[PDB]
């Protein structure tokens, strides 16, 4: 099927209508989610499939076709944006500076931007484009309001 | 069968919305890949 570089929807109709239960990005050939959003299952894309090549449930991120492929850092210190795609709308960017996960293994960006989980799997970018990781696995906070990691995975 | 469908560019917009905060929250990490709060 479709393997030109971008954004993508990812939905099932296991459930009422057509449902998106995640998001991913198609870079280099591979499609990369988060693992929550597939559970390590097989995707249809035209007729074509795409099988699950590597996964991980503790950084809750999994590649189909080939290794991950996406290396870029935040810099810690320059805004970042939410190239976010909700459920029955258009993709929008939504820009923001990265707060911080502060943890016993070190400190990972954080944004406090919430969304339906169907976005799940939306790519967080830098200034020149690059995908510096995947929107959708955090913490509720005091407030109430969603934080999500910067999830990235490291590239062999 | 889970199916995907195409979306858009890979791209930083000129004129976006400049919304979010940046807090420092105090974080851990479940061998199920669950994040929790630590005060
Ligand atoms: C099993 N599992 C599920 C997740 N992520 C979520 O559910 C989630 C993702 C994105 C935004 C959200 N907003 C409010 C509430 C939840 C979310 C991570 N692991």
């Amino acid at each position: 099927g479709e393997t030109t570089d971008g954004v993508y929807r990812v939905m099932t109709r296991r459930l009422l209508g057509s449902t998106q239960v995640g998001v991913g990005v198609m870079q280099e050939g591979v499609f990369h989610t988060m693992w929550h959003v597939t559970k390590g299952a097989a995707l249809r894309s035209g007729e074509g499939r795409l099988d699950p090549y590597w996964g991980d449930v503790k950084q809750d991120l999994v590649s189909y076709c080939g290794p991950w492929k996406l290396d870029a850092a935040w810099d810690g210190l320059s805004e970042v944006q939410l190239l976010a795609v909700p459920p029955g709308e258009r993709a929008k960017n939504i820009q923001t500076l990265p707060g911080i996960f502060k943890t016993k293994d070190g400190d990972i960006g954080a944004v406090a931007l919430d969304y339906p989980a169907g976005t799940s799997g939306s790519p967080i970018l830098d200034k020149c484009g690059r995908v510096i990781g995947l929107y959708g696995n955090g913490v509720v906070i005091k407030n109430g309001s969603y934080v999500s990691a910067i999830t990235q995975g490291k590239r062999e | 069968d889970m199916y995907i469908e195409r979306a858009g560019d890979i791209t930083w917009e000129k004129d976006a919305e400049v919304t979010g905060n940046s807090p420092r929250l105090d974080v851990a990490l479940d061998e199920s890949g669950d994040f929790s709060l630590v005060e």
